[PDB]
């Protein structure tokens, strides 16, 4: 199993956000995940008068 | 009514009716004297004049 991919799991000294982009693709990293919403502008700013 | 800003609405209703005949100074250049008195519902919208 390629240890050079799984850097975050096989190296205890590695920080969690640590990638090497040209050489390998690492197959396992931290990824962020959002929960933003995109409502319509006519529903977020009103202009009721 | 028990809203925290009744007198600013009481003033700006007459100012809205009065625009074109009497004027008042302001703080910025974004807003105009014919801004509706519904919109003055939070104390950061009180006029310095």
């Amino acid at each position: 199993i390629p240890v050079e991919r799984y850097n975050i799991l096989t190296n205890p000294d590695a920080p969690p956000t640590q990638i090497q982009l040209p050489e390998v693709v690492d197959l396992y990293n931290v990824v962020t995940r959002y929960a933003y919403e995109t409502p319509p502008i006519t529903a977020v700013v009103m202009g009721v008068p | 009514t028990t809203d925290p800003c009744a007198p600013v609405k009481a003033f700006m209703t007459l100012a809205n009716m009065m625009v074109g005949f009497e004027t008042i100074p302001m703080d910025n250049q974004i807003y105009t004297q014919s801004r509706r008195a519904s919109a003055f519902s939070t104390p950061h919208t009180w006029p310095r004049c």
